């Protein structure tokens, strides 16, 4: 648990509850959704599975409480979009969850003083198409060969993603052309504005503002959430009033070396001759045929057999080794 | 620009090479071998150490017979002695006069010292060469560490360095070696499970922490003394302890070509055998055109002092007439004379002092300063010492 | 793994690139950027905005599982398993074929080798992937080329420092779009896994069978093998004491 | 228990060295029995060892390849002849 | 290595090759490298007299 050096922190959250922005210990950084299955990699401000004395305890949580870090409960932690989400892994700043269709992501917990804090971030969640096959075997019993696959263990281990504050989420709908002036409609949110025109051309507003004698194209506005965490995405801009401040969360489905079961092609009709071997190949699917001499000059030859084929191969004194698909190599020697 | 050069496999001697790219001003590079390491691929056969003859309390059967049980232990020895009647500090210990027996059992184990005091029996296969080379590139010393196979490329200051392949495949180690602490011996040790008593390999184990051991010590139990409780035995002394006294000098002292033997891992260091090719791909940014480099005219060479020795025992003053301020390369066009200076600064109507090393008494040599050559006349004298402490 | 963080979009100002010591670190600042988002814009100024696009190359999470090892083969040690029908019973003898390693089975000393041929199917440079060994002349450490085998070089699958030559260049983002477009040569390892061909197991002469963990040449029909057997005197019976045969027909 | 440690050994005093035509002369003054060993730095090393106890004068031939002389626990002295 | 006019003389000549060394960690001492007494060595390696 390399947390001796690392500590939980207090960051800006745009929605701490009832649309009010505050400094939340459960602040959202980065919300990664690269997984085609639907798994979300959430980066938070606090640390899960570690205690204040720097020790591993899965039932405990470590959050920042007014200058000093304090302990909380793992059972108190919750993730929700429109309905509650099933947590499939927790380690440090990272949370793995499967969520239903929603427009805003909410991550919360309960402290020692029995007070609940939750950070809400606007996140369009709708699992889209994500697959690279038909997912279907395959024989139940066959030749054992080494391969690799992504396991279904939700447990917070191995792999991890970077999460940060949404940053200041840009929104062009906040600004409106009121005749010859620009009106910034807040709608109970903290908005950071900047304009090319004179007078007031910077600031962090909580109230409705109007910029006299200006155009909408000459202005820029963004909602400041600092309560929730979001995935460090290259398709989303970086938080203006932030350098390289980021969190990290453990991700489900890691890569592991397994065993793949492959079928063995049917034995061909073999007929022997004077220093030659004849094979009548009947493949059901594209089967690879390879052959080599068991002497000084091997002379390797490979071909993909697909149709009904008759092959005549010369057998030298040293011997001829023929491999037909996943079957064990057939060895041939001529009679004296 | 790729520059290929061949230098002898001699550590501590600086060698200078002239890099002449057509159309560009010459460049002088100083190369020195800091270390030449030959590490052989080892395979541990077994380890030998001091043995422990584990002997428990003898089973003295009063008024009866004891029987030997065949035990699966290294060098297990058992014997029952009839008609025993010994005593002790207090007195006797049996009732019967001649109807008593004594069971004397023994076995050989690895001593507690085997984890600390042990000799390893290795089988050397092939060796991988690697060298540490110092290069005076652009008036700065750079360190290059790479394998001497002629394939492993290392880039230092945007210049690709290729070291090797080695001229000689020679190694001071044989196909069978023995390692004790910091000493390596070329020994034809007995194979695993074929050790003889009193010799190196009387006790054979796979690792210093291994469970099963091989033991051939020639252990035989003897009949105890009259009225005495003890286990007397005849056994050949420790082969490892005997070898530690009668091993002689290690490879570090006996190996040819002045080889230095190092341990953990075992390797041959600074073996003066053959030559070593070095390929240097100098970037085009390091080069300056002949036209853009300062030209030299009106050159004269005066030698006020010269002593022909292994070191730079000669001093030379070269007068010149330069076109502009810039750096010019200094190199001897004679294979008998070597210059200490790689590059100097020129301006106009001035002079330069250079240190040179030669073996000849009458030395007529050409010095190439920048792109123009000058003839130097020198009458060097013999040195006071006949034997020197550094190679040249 | 091309690690690309969130791009620093500086509204009404200029961002500056910081030279970082990271494998294949690439940085670029694009002037006159004015993109939007699902909600709308994100900047106030029309042409006075900048975007900092930073990137670097790291070892993928798969490197612990999916990896190819570049070995340098020196010398080889031979060992053989021999079956002997000694005194009407089959005995198993496993020893090194050097002609020095002696093994005693049923009070009989067995010496196997030395091998007639010092030939090996492996070269001085080999490449191992799972259960397949390839005789490859791989590029040296710190001299790998982009798109080829060795574009990313690391000491061990768990190593900290890595070598990277992938030819990574940042591109200018699309009109009113927040993204980090880049031009980079595809994975040399992924390309090699497709264009490697048959391993030594299928191409080696003398009918060699290639095994892994540790890598070895098994059952190579090359040359001969001398075997020395020191049979004890107890196994022998005198001619006089042995039954004599007369009147024989075949 | 037995444990591997570091033993501190003294280095013998430097002998009076005088050079000659392809030969080296050493005036050895040992306080205690000191081991003297020498080898050639070429193809044929020809290792020779002797335990010096009394005042001794040793004449050793130096070949073109070089001669390495080890006097007790001191670092090996290397000698090469002048061209 | 040490030359004086008389056994009671004031001024002396000395060539012993004396060099000071750096002291050990947390130790107060004056370590030095010096060639041993030439007179003491001669008294052992002089041989037979006239």
């Amino acid at each position: 648990n390399v947390y001796k050096a690392t500590r939980p922190y207090l960051a800006h959250c745009p929605d701490c509850g009832e649309g009010h922005s505050c400094h939340s210990p459960v602040a959202l950084e980065r919300i990664r959704n690269e997984a085609t299955d639907g798994t979300l990699k959430i980066q938070v401000s606090l640390q899960i599975g570690i205690k204040t004395d720097d020790s591993h305890d899965w039932t405990k949580l470590r959050y920042m409480d007014n200058h000093m870090p304090a302990d909380a409960e793992r059972a108190g932690l919750f993730v929700r979009t429109s309905a509650p989400c099933t947590i499939t892994g927790t380690m440090g700043h990272f949370i793995l969850a499967r969520c239903p269709k929603g427009e805003t992501l909410t991550v919360g917990f309960t402290d020692s003083r029995k007070i609940s804090h939750s950070c809400t971030h606007p996140f369009h969640h709708d699992p889209p198409v994500i697959g690279r096959e038909k997912f279907h075997s395959r024989p139940q019993h066959g030749k054992e060969l080494p391969c690799s696959t992504y396991v279904q263990s939700t447990a917070a281990t191995t792999e991890e993603i970077e999460v940060h504050m949404p940053p200041d989420t840009p929104d062009r709908t906040l600004m409106s052309q009121q005749s010859g002036n620009v009106k910034i409609t807040v709608n109970g949110q903290t908005v950071r504005y900047k304009c090319n025109c004179g007078g007031s051309n910077e600031g962090l507003t909580t109230t409705d503002k109007v910029i006299n004698n200006c155009k909408v194209d000459q202005c820029h506005a963004a909602v400041t959430n600092h309560k929730k965490w979001q995935y460090n995405s290259p398709l989303v801009p970086r938080n203006a009033e932030l350098g390289d401040r980021k969190g990290k969360i453990h991700i489900p489905f890691p890569l592991a070396n397994v065993t793949c079961r492959v079928p063995k092609a049917r034995n061909p009709t073999v007929t022997y001759g004077k220093n030659q071997v004849i094979m009548l190949l009947y493949p059901d699917h594209p089967t690879l045929l390879s052959y080599r001499n068991m002497g000084e000059e091997p002379n390797y030859q490979e071909e993909w057999v697909m149709h009904k084929k008759e092959v005549v191969l010369t057998v030298p004194t040293e011997g001829l080794e023929v491999t037909w698909g996943n079957n064990e190599p057939y060895k041939y020697w001529p009679q004296l | 620009y790729e520059h290929v050069t061949v230098i002898p496999n001699t550590v501590g001697v600086p060698y200078k090479t002239l890099v002449n790219r057509p159309g560009y001003s010459p460049m002088v590079l100083e190369m020195e071998l800091l270390s030449v390491t030959l590490e052989p691929t080892l395979s541990l056969d077994y380890i030998t150490c001091e043995y422990k003859t584990v002997i428990p309390s003898p089973y003295v059967k009063c008024c009866g017979t004891a029987e030997c049980k065949d035990k699966n232990l290294p060098d297990y020895s058992c014997k029952v002695f009839t008609g025993v009647y010994p005593f002790m500090w207090g007195g006797a210990y049996c009732f019967c006069d001649a109807e008593n027996t004594q069971l004397s059992e023994a076995h050989v184990e690895k001593s507690e010292s085997c984890k600390t005091e042990f000799a390893s029996a290795y089988r050397a296969h092939t060796a991988s060469a690697s060298a540490k080379l110092r290069v005076l590139y652009q008036g700065n010393n750079i360190t290059v560490t790479a394998y001497a196979n002629g394939d492993h490329a290392v880039t230092v200051k945007d210049a690709k360095f290729i070291v090797g392949p080695m001229s000689s495949a020679w190694t001071p180690f044989d196909n069978k070696i023995v390692v004790y602490k910091g000493d390596v011996y070329n020994m034809d040790y007995p194979p695993f499970g074929a050790g003889r008593p009193g010799q190196f390999g009387d006790i054979q184990s796979r690792t210093p922490e291994s469970k099963d051991v091989y033991a051939n010590t020639q252990l035989v139990l003897q009949r105890p003394a009259a009225g005495t409780v003890h286990v007397p035995y005849s056994q050949a002394p420790s082969g490892f302890k005997y070898w530690l006294k009668e091993r002689g000098a290690s490879l570090q002292h006996t190996a040819p070509f002045g080889c230095q033997i190092a341990t953990n891992p075992v390797r041959a260091v600074n073996c003066a055998v053959g030559n070593m090719p070095i390929s240097i791909d100098i970037p085009e940014a390091a080069f300056t055109r002949v036209v853009d480099a300062p030209s030299l005219t009106d050159m004269s060479c005066e030698v006020p002092a010269c002593t022909h020795s292994s070191d730079f025992g000669g001093v030379a003053i070269i007068k010149y007439a330069a076109s502009k301020k810039g750096k010019c390369a200094v190199h001897s066009m004679t294979n008998a004379v070597t210059i200490r200076e790689a590059e100097i600064e020129v301006e106009g109507n001035s002079q330069l002092q250079i240190s040179f090393s030669t073996a000849l008494a009458s030395a007529e040599f050409r010095v190439q300063v920048c792109s123009t050559q000058v003839h130097c006349a020198a009458e060097c004298h013999p040195p006071k010492d006949h034997i020197v402490n550094y190679p040249a």
